């Protein structure tokens, strides 16, 4: 018989969740009698990373920045020639030795915009511009590195965590500034949000808190208003509706504080119809689209047809904006706002057609999920040209590929094909040649693929049993204990007695393959 | 410039770029990056070849919408569509099913509007007098119908 | 016809079929055999397995001495008849709990509504049923009995003579028996319209009472005025159907009262550039639509202008119109519901004038 | 015509909400142009001030919080002898060079245990342990100075400073653990909520994310838990319904994310109980609506039963803590007590009424009379009293403004002696209290010696006009619109009495 698939393919949602979502990206494994205490307080460390920049450095990433990254920023700080006079009082303010509050949100915020233009320029500009030799004078590390060795991505975090250092000296907490939240939103563009987690989710709290102080809910000005508070309003909600895009994209059972308080498209306080639609409440609809579509995973209940065929109506109308955006492309900025949206639609399209293969079972849906996963392949292979090798750096690309080639690869455990396996070697081919700046994160999703490849042999030499009432075999016992050891380690309880408290062949295969190939290797 | 469509049996077909937008697929799988050959798998050459017939006739037909839910229930039943899927029901069934993977709402709502009137106007009393799939109907709950049949 | 390979054919092309296939199941009829088909079973069950977004009318009737579900053609003319304990054993085969049954008051008989009330309510349940048909004893006698139904959702009325009784806010009468218990009034999510010339007549069309309303219809209505009509706290839709002339919102009039600008040199001030990015995706061709030009206003003065579009727009997401055949006063929309598909205008060749205030950015 | 005074009463509860509560505690003038950025992060401050301290003076400390505190740091970290031996071991481990961050949190909460015992120390023996003479070598400030002066208020500020700078060197962002929570409830005993009011509601921001990361939401035990985790979740019960008032009490417009889910091992459940009654009494502050005559009803019956419970509540002479907690039980029943009959004299109007409002003030004005004698004088230093003292010294003084009564007369002198011999721990929200009081008693004069007159439709006088632009002026310093402009770029003789009166007595001067 073959009836066990439905089952199987209900349970991978369920495995979705924990270990492609939950464990691989935002699970930190901390033990609070090991990590050496701040004691250092990021000083010296960030001295050496803020006086090793130069001006003239300085402008080149500004320039770099102005001319390619605007789909990025522009909804955030807004234009960036005005923000030349900042650099040029951070320059002139540097030595100063009575720094105000306002001046140092200033430099916290252009800090945060270097740290963006480190983390999207490619290798040829990076070792044109900056140098390799002092950073391996400092950091004690092998000298024979480059920067497409792996020394880029130290350079962006140590300049991740000189932000926030100079956040830290504004007391940030006594002093509710919106140059806290544009901040983040400039370092919620790079893997910033994927290397610490919790501290992502705990900056992310602070500026829930610091917008809610605002208390602006309707970001349309009216007719009493000074000119002056109409453009204030305006950046103000630009400004939201992309701390909830980025709100959204760090969920899970460690963010309990929600900001989503925008109603999603026609299943509440802050109905997304109502505002004229930029870039920026362009990319949260597609993310309201895409948090429609996921809420399903974990969820024990299945999801109405009715809500995927408005799904579906949305995505093709959506679809047909991004090809009537209109922009000129002698820029080049929208080119790169284009890719953006159309990686995002491809997305959303295949985890539509995901759904309609897994709860449904509906008309070609397995081919539906083999066309757009190959439309997603050539709209990353079509930037492994020249000029444009950095677009595979937005960390959307990151997750598409981990949903894509864990479940290519679960499908292909169980079911025989001949696609398939043709699209699984194309993903095979697609995963190596990703760019090397999400490092360790990169090498963990081969590593996930590479034990769903030995778990089809396992699922080959051993023959399936059967007890009439439910199906027995290995693989579902270590595909069953992969989501226990997770939920197992986000379960905080543990930490609260550390805080206050005083403290058969079947087993026998199940346990060597669990003892061979560990699910907590995953584990951040 | 035209644009080269891939059948399942393997016969690469050339249309029109402007005739293959009649497809909402190929106005999305062409509009990736302008700095040509789409593969349609699991439908037979002969099939792929009807649609587009369908698609080189009305190339210049003004379709309702795509959210007009009472327009379709006012059906339009047209001449050359209704002259055109006149052949025998798989071969009906496999162009519906490639409209549907096309992506072409109004083949798909002709082909459904063609098989709502054959389902509409079936024998009465001798094939609906005549259950077929029985599934959920007791041989006693049978028996109960027969004889409250007389 | 095969109706074995239909069967093994998938779900939603099979859903494609049977939208086209609404009423008319057969072409006078042989209604014994019509039941039983496997085709009607598959109707019901991709009907229930969706929401009730297929044909969802279901009433109760009393019928040969019994209470039994009933369909009804577009011509009201009756389809198939369940028994509630086979609609529930094959709802079950379909699931492997309904809620959404409609209650007509016009298809029935006062004799009989009293006696399908009272067997109904002291049988097992007098619950799951959402919609309540009105359009007089026998509606007293529904109205002492909506407040023990449990979960409605929905309220049609019909022609001018039973609307301004009952949902217009103008009476504040004495009457507590004949009108709503307020219990009603707060899980009320839809209203349609029906049968009427004029909504605002005698009075004035006032939504204000009842709460919580994400959706309306107003449906073949000769005379209705926009400007009279205000609307609730937390309003979302507004669908109309084939209406007469009709009144819009008074926006170009506060507009040509902003600005301090003559209506002819507004005329010359509405530009028409941006046309050929989305709108031919519209497929309109009769109403070309129209903006306001960037060079002709500052910034902050196109700020106030979309503030006054969003006066008397308060809170609507999509505006859904069939044929209306006439609009006098100058549609002028935002485009913050017209650039996406919110606004839809579907049939309307005589309409020609549409303006649209946003930014396209 | 007198129809002033209902609408007047109504108004009592908008300028109660306003300048009462968040003008004078929950209100700071920022200005980012001129606010010195603390480069060195209060390192060389917090090295001092942390050198400053002394063994076996932190041993005193804990004995003291041992014999007299324990009504306090009962609800957060329940008993304080299992906490010797993190006392210990931070003394043994403070000569080291490295740390770690399990002990950094424990170090935390010490030092908020120690901030608890200087801020509810009597001064004799404060100046017994500590001397005052460095205090002054480091602040550059006069040495004839005592700890009366306010010095005692110094040392419990830098105290509350360096557990916050504990705090800091755990990247407590990026470490969340139970014990900020407990940290944070001990600083909350001690009026360092209304010295930095949005730093504490971020840190309170930042204990709702660390509780509601736990994902406890029932505390009940059952029968297949390991003891331990019963033990646990009933401790954690007792913090969460502490850590609900004491989120009650920094509510306001600069505090909009919220714990308080709970609608309306025994002392913690009637604390709650109490201090939720209280939650719904004032929720009719800001509000335009009125509770209905059934709500006040219930709120009176259900008085009634706590007010027999803490009769039902025992007392003892040897142990010092038996009487804190009865103290502050019958305290806090009996504020309660006082806001139900203000809002019975406000909105219905019900006769004997005003009666019990200087009933139940004088029971207050006796229970801190009681304590004005040896052995309880730091009775009076809870952040209780100064709530409510603020509260009904204002309702008094309002309600002599406009209604003359001797009994009220005597009543109001009586609060105004009390007013001047409240300690000195509560400072400049005291002299603040003392100046709004007499800006109230010139206004009652201004009152006196102007004619109130009528157009016809509605009244006329400066008070009215004076006391409306005290809520708008207030109003208008607490919007952040202007910072977030200057974040995103750098862009008659009616009359003339009027502004004389508010250049003369200005609204600003309650402000911090």
């Amino acid at each position: 018989s073959k009836e066990y698939l439905p089952d199987l393919l209900l349970f991978w949602q369920n495995y979705e969740y924990w270990i492609t979502n939950i464990g691989l990206y935002k699970t930190k494994q901390r033990d609070l009698t090991r990590t050496p205490a701040n004691l250092d307080t990021d000083t010296e460390e960030c001295m050496f990373w803020m006086n090793y920049l130069q001006k003239d450095q300085s402008f080149q990433l500004m320039n770099f920045a102005m001319e390619n990254l605007g789909a990025l920023y522009f909804g955030s700080i807004g234009d960036i020639s005005e923000l030349y006079l900042r650099v040029e009082q951070y320059w002139d303010r540097r030595a100063d030795k009575n720094h105000s509050v306002d001046g140092k949100y200033w430099d916290a915020l252009i800090w945060s915009v270097f740290t963006m233009c480190i983390y999207y320029m490619p290798v040829e500009k990076l070792a044109e511009i900056f140098s390799v030799y002092p950073l391996h004078e400092y950091l004690g590390s092998n000298k024979r590195l480059n920067w497409e060795d792996g020394m880029q991505l130290v350079m962006c975090q140590n300049f991740a965590r000189c932000s926030l250092f100079q956040l830290k000296q504004c007391d940030f907490m006594a002093h509710p500034d919106i140059r806290l939240v544009q901040a983040y939103l400039i370092l919620a563009t790079t893997t910033f949000p994927y290397d610490e987690p919790l501290l992502a989710n705990s900056l992310l709290t602070q500026c829930i808190h610091t917008f809610k102080n605002f208390h602006v809910d309707d970001f349309r000005p009216l007719l009493n208003d000074d000119p002056v508070e109409s453009i204030a309003k305006v950046t103000l909600g630009r400004i939201f509706y992309r701390l909830c895009g980025c709100d959204y994209l760090q969920s899970g059972p460690r963010k309990p504080i929600a900001l989503h308080t925008e109603v999603s498209s026609l299943l509440p306080n802050v109905d997304v119809y109502r505002e004229e639609n930029s870039t920026e409440v362009l990319y949260w609809k597609i993310i309201s689209l895409d948090r429609d579509l996921d809420q399903y995973l974990n969820k024990s209940s299945k999801p109405p047809l009715k809500t995927l065929d408005a799904i579906r109506r949305e995505l093709d109308i959506f679809q047909y904006k991004v090809d009537s955006l209109e922009e000129d492309f002698r820029s080049n900025n929208s080119r790169f706002q284009k890719f953006i949206a159309l990686f995002q639609i491809s997305t959303v399209s295949w985890k539509l057609f995901k759904m309609y293969l897994i709860y449904y079972d509906t008309a070609d849906s397995l081919l539906k999920v083999i066309h757009y996963s190959k439309v997603i392949i050539s709209l990353i292979v079509n930037n492994f040209h020249a000029k444009s090798e950095f677009f595979n750096r937005h960390p959307m690309v990151m997750q598409t590929i981990t949903r894509v080639v864990s479940f290519i690869s679960f499908y292909q455990i169980f079911v025989e094909s001949a696609a398939v396996k043709q699209l699984l070697v194309d993903l095979t081919e697609l995963t190596a040649n990703l760019p090397t700046i999400f490092g360790s994160k990169l090498d963990k999703l081969v590593y996930l693929t590479e034990r769903l490849s030995k778990l089809k042999l396992l699922w080959d030499k051993v023959q399936l049993l059967d007890s009439g009432d439910s199906f027995y075999h290995p693989v579902f016992k270590i595909l069953q204990n992969d989501i226990k050891i997770i939920e197992l380690k986000n379960d905080e309880m543990f930490s609260l007695i550390k805080g206050l408290g005083s403290l058969s062949d079947f087993r026998t295969i199940v346990e060597e393959f669990q003892s061979e190939y560990n699910i907590s290797d995953i584990l951040s | 410039s035209n644009v080269v469509l891939v059948s399942g049996e393997g016969e690469r077909f050339t249309v029109d770029k402007k005739i293959a937008e009649r497809s909402l697929l190929l106005k999305n799988y062409l509009n990736d990056m302008h700095d040509i050959v789409m593969p349609v798998p699991n439908v037979r050459s002969s099939v792929l070849q009807k649609v587009i017939e369908w698609a080189e006739h009305h190339r210049d037909s003004n379709f309702p919408d795509e959210d007009d839910d009472d327009s379709r229930k006012s059906a339009p039943v047209d001449s050359w569509d209704r002259e055109f899927l006149k052949v025998d029901q798989e071969m009906l069934y496999e162009i519906i099913l490639a409209a549907n993977y096309l992506n072409i709402k109004p083949l798909l709502d002709a082909g459904c509007k063609v098989v709502a009137e054959m389902i509409r106007g079936r024998s009465p009393e001798e094939i609906r007098r005549t259950f077929n799939i029985v599934n959920d109907f007791t041989p006693e709950e049978e028996a109960a119908i027969r004889r409250e049949n007389e | 016809f095969n109706p074995v390979r239909f069967l093994e054919l998938p779900i939603d092309i099979r859903k494609e079929v049977y939208f086209h296939l609404d009423g008319n199941f057969c072409g006078l009829e042989y209604a014994f055999w019509l039941r039983y088909d496997c085709l009607v079973l598959d109707c019901f069950k991709v009907n229930h397995l969706y929401d009730g977004t297929l044909i969802d009318a279901l009433e109760w009737t009393y019928l040969d001495n019994e209470l039994r579900l009933a369909y009804f053609n577009k011509a009201s003319m009756l389809e198939v008849w369940y028994t509630f304990k086979e609609y529930k054993k094959w709802v079950i085969d379909s699931v492997a709990n309904v809620s959404n049954i409609q209650f007509n008051i016009d298809n029935l008989t006062p004799q009989l509504v009293d006696k399908c009330l009272s067997i109904l309510e002291q049988k097992d349940l007098f619950a799951t049923i959402g919609e309540v048909q009105f359009g007089s004893i026998s509606v007293i006698r529904t109205i002492r009995s909506m407040e023990s139904m449990k979960s409605l959702r929905k309220i049609t009325v019909r022609g001018e003579k039973l609307y301004e009784l009952l949902i217009n806010f103008h009476g504040f009468r004495d009457n507590p028996g004949k009108t709503i218990s307020y219990i009603v009034k707060r899980r009320i999510n839809e209203i349609r319209l029906s049968r009427m010339n004029q909504i605002s007549r005698t009075g004035l069309a006032d939504f204000t009472r009842w709460d919580n309303l994400q959706k309306l219809v107003l449906s073949r209505v000769a005379y209705i005025d926009l400007n009279s009509i205000v609307f609730p706290k937390n309003f979302k839709s507004l669908t109309m159907k084939r209406v007469s002339k009709i009144k819009w919102w008074n926006i170009e009039e506060n507009i040509l009262k902003e600005l301090k600008v003559d209506k002819r040199t507004f005329k010359s001030l509405y530009i028409k550039e941006d046309d050929s990015k989305f709108t031919k995706f519209f497929n309109l061709r009769h109403t070309r639509i129209k903006e306001l030009d960037k060079s002709e206003i500052n910034q902050i003065t196109y700020l106030r202008c979309q503030a006054i579009v969003w006066l008397s727009f308060r809170t609507l997401n999509h505006i859904k119109l069939q044929n209306v055949s006439e609009v006098f006063n100058n549609i002028i929309v935002p485009r913050a519901l017209f650039d996406s598909k919110r606004v839809e205008i579907y049939r309307c060749e005589k309409i020609s004038q549409v303006l649209v205030i946003g930014s396209r950015s």
